């Protein structure tokens, strides 16, 4: 009677684990995109004599960082970091947050920012001359040359903030930003410092990462196992009702 | 002390 | 499904060997670039009931796990040189690589012969990343000429005799399989190539110096277009594979 | 009892869970046997039952013996 | 995603540039003192695959 | 009702041996690949009267060595073999495997490798002058020139130990490396001996021997029979619920 | 949860939607048309 109960976990957990394939098959397009991975676990209830039941939980085990494929756009302020690199914006609640769109857009007022939020260099966030031609090097350093000036007196600004950080020490916030993990941010700190290692590309963007192989051999198996648990659904809903119509 | 019956008693429950 | 996880490392597999015949492709016009080859190994077989004891045909079960690229590898194959009349480009004749600064401090290594000298002299590469072991280049030069032993003579103006200016080393690896690289047409020392031994072209196995031409692309074109034939049916062979299993399973679930 | 099957492997090197050799360790169940269980287990519960209600009949009727 | 679309893009677009180089230098043969241009094209950044 | 557990088995060992031929497929550009071979065997369960139910299990019965595929790289490492020839490489529990990858690569330290396993010449593991130019002739010699050097200095080395074995003497272990069977090791020893006859050419690469008919052939059987014991097993569990019914009363 | 294993937490995304689209300010090809009357920018300015 309960084992209605672990199939319906089951095919619930398959249709959340399908909602987040489908998240990640629509933005296929997106800039800059980490593709959030899915697993599920097994929760066995522990009772006293036979622990005969095993649930099924779905689980987003953070997300994928292999680098997507770098469009090439003649453009100076469309940049692509290195693997395993970040850049730093300052986030929506005022924090910080990491990111790899390398989109940089600037403002009337001459400000940098990515998806609107201001990019974070070593002196705060990075302000530009209004209405200035801008180039970034390949290490983050910032050029500006005013229009219709000699090139000669081009000079930089300032420098982006490069850091470097692995998967498991970094978790999706709920608006699409990266963040550090508590277990990292104690023993890397609250901020991470600029790492100079890390070479950046000028005039490539990057694209999302999403793989439609996996997605494709994922979205079948999800379908399979639905069909699984509710056919436990059906043959223990036909058992019961025999069951105590008849004993009575 | 009883509980909600059925869908959300018997899905793994958060930890805390 | 076994089927379905392996099905699925078998299209990642082939998709990667795309991935690496479309690098090779894109940079067919890339100075000093070595073709990338992309090599698959067989995960662990798994055993499952063992031979029988021994006419008949044995008795076992050993269903494999997949596939998985192990390392792709460049060909250090000598290129072909074109002729550019530019006296600031220097070709390789042999295995050696120039030793560039990067901007943190380290030393990268590159092949690409196209050099150009800065505003306070320094011979750089195009990324403008400083070429060691530093060249200064007086601004009275009529003619730079960079020799076979890498010795760059500067002619000048009332001097009948050439003013020199430094030497030009390679630097020699004993795997050049092995180095690391980083993108940027540089390559690092890994764990594998280590020990990079300057030496000045012309003895220790370095190679000599052509002044005005550039080695080009070591690409060839026909073996790219039949290895993608080969990707792209072999994907669909796994797609036939994975279609199999799916349909099997639906008449299994549909009971 | 775990099941004695040996436990299929996945190579995936990114994986936390996977070991030296980059493997990770996934279930040995088997789709077809279990679909098999469960329909069988459903047959042997009905016929269970329909022998326990014949028997509780078979026990109301001595119930009314002699009379 | 697909990716092998997105090399082979870069891969078009250095042909192009390649060939607006050189249509520029054919069209001005005629011009007093011009210096012929040539464009280098150098490779993107590799991504390294974890090997345990 | 144990018919159900004779369609299933089929139903499962469908899968398993699906799980073979999808795999050869994975393998289908891997340098030096012999595919696993697939064969559905018969048991019948002998018990007490009128014999009437014979099981199916799926086995693998070896490899297939029909040569694989055969690129012209020029590479003076990459080697192939003669049919019916193997490599010899040291496995990985200090053991001896045998290969048919030509894939030969040069650590720093100047130690061949193929797949990480150092190969194995008559002295053991073949080792070779630092950073040195090296050609393999057609008889296994190594000949290395340390470049620069003049090529009168082109001195040999080593030589491959190449072996001679059929696809029944061979046995293909966990690590991807073929060894002796028992019964071949029972006549020719633990230790091979190298086989003189065996011509190997340099320059060129053997690819994967997977027949791509035989595995859409094979997945084509596979599916088409699946169906049939899923229909089976249906046809008995609506058999069973009248029997049940059968009961009442 | 508190923390080998993996990091359990069942996080879904919503979608992707459309914020902006850009254009590229980079500087066109000219083409000769004999007409006086027609002019070309080098540069980043617009006619009001």
């Amino acid at each position: 009677d309960h084992a209605i109960y672990t199939a319906m976990g089951a095919a619930s957990q398959t249709l959340n684990q399908q909602a987040v394939t489908a998240s990640n098959l629509a933005n296929a397009s997106t800039p800059g995109f980490r593709a959030q991975l899915n697993a599920l676990r097994a929760v066995p209830v522990d009772g006293l004599s036979l622990a005969t039941r095993t649930l099924v939980t779905a689980s987003t085990p953070g997300a994928d960082m292999t680098p997507g494929q770098l469009d090439y756009t003649s453009r100076p302020l469309d940049v692509a970091l290195q693997q395993d690199g970040w850049l730093v914006v300052q986030a929506a609640d005022g924090a910080e947050g990491y990111t790899r769109n390398g989109n940089i857009q600037v403002g009337p007022t001459g400000q940098l920012t990515i998806q609107g939020h201001p990019v974070i260099g070593e002196g705060g966030p990075i302000t530009v001359p209004e209405g200035s031609e801008i180039t970034i090097a390949a290490d983050g350093t910032i050029s500006a040359l005013n229009p219709g000036d000699p090139p000669n007196t081009v000079a930089p600004v300032g420098r982006l903030k490069l850091v470097k950080a692995e998967g498991n020490e970094v978790q999706r916030s709920d608006d699409g930003l990266f963040r550090l993990t508590a277990e990292a941010q104690a023993e890397r700190g609250a901020v991470l410092a600029a790492d100079p290692s890390i070479r950046i590309m000028s005039g490539v963007l990057e694209g999302s990462n999403v793989k439609p192989v996996e997605a494709m051999t994922d979205m079948i198996a999800n379908a399979r196992r639905f069909e699984m648990q509710m056919k436990v659904i059906t043959s223990v809903d036909e058992n019961e009702g025999r069951a105590n119509q008849l004993l009575s | 002390p009883g509980g909600v019956p059925g869908a959300l008693s018997n899905q793994p429950a958060p930890p805390n | 499904i076994s089927s379905l996880w392996i099905a699925k490392t078998g299209l990642d597999a082939q998709q990667t060997n795309m991935d690496v015949i479309a690098n090779n492709l894109a940079n067919v016009s890339t100075n000093g670039f070595k073709r990338q080859r992309a090599v698959f190994e067989d995960l662990l077989y798994q055993t499952i009931r063992q031979p029988g004891a021994q006419t008949t045909l044995p008795s076992g079960l050993q269903i494999g796990t997949g596939v998985r690229p192990v390392a792709t590898e460049r060909l250090h194959s000598q290129g072909n040189l074109s002729q550019t009349n530019n006296s600031k480009d220097v070709a390789i004749k042999g295995q050696g690589f120039f030793q560039v600064m990067l901007p943190d401090g380290t030393s990268a290594y590159t092949r690409d012969g196209s050099f150009q000298v800065d505003q306070n002299g320094q011979l750089v590469t195009a990324g403008g990343f400083q070429v060691q072991p530093a060249i200064t280049i007086p601004a009275n030069a009529l003619s730079i000429t960079i020799g076979r032993d890498g010795v760059v003579s500067v002619t000048q103006q009332g001097q009948a005799a050439p003013v020199q200016v430094g030497q030009l080393n390679l630097t020699t690896f004993m795997n050049d399989t092995g180095l690391e690289s980083i993108g940027e047409n540089l390559y690092i020392e890994t764990q594998s190539s280590g020990a990079p031994n300057e030496s000045t072209p012309g003895l220790n196995g370095a190679g000599l110096l052509y002044q005005g031409y550039v080695e080009t692309s070591n690409v060839n074109v026909a073996e790219e277009l039949v290895n993608m034939i080969q990707v792209q049916r072999a994907y669909e062979i796994n797609s036939k594979a994975v279609s199999t299993t799916d349909q099997m399973l639906q008449k299994l679930t549909q009971l | 009892i775990e099941s004695q099957a040996p436990e299929k492997l996945v190579y995936e090197p990114g994986n936390p869970l996977a070991d030296a050799n980059g493997y990770v360790k996934m279930p040995n169940v088997d789709v077809v046997g279990e679909m098999v269980n469960t329909m069988s287990a459903s047959r042997s519960y009905q016929a269970n039952i329909e022998v326990l209600n014949t028997v509780k009949s078979m026990m109301l009727k001595t119930l009314t013996l002699g009379q | 995603m697909i990716s092998s679309l997105w090399i082979a893009k870069t891969g078009l677009d250095a042909q192009q540039t390649n060939m607006d180089v050189i249509a520029n230098n054919l069209a001005n043969v005629s011009t007093n003192g011009f210096k012929r241009q040539r464009a280098v094209f150098e490779d993107l950044l590799y991504q390294t695959i974890r090997q345990p």
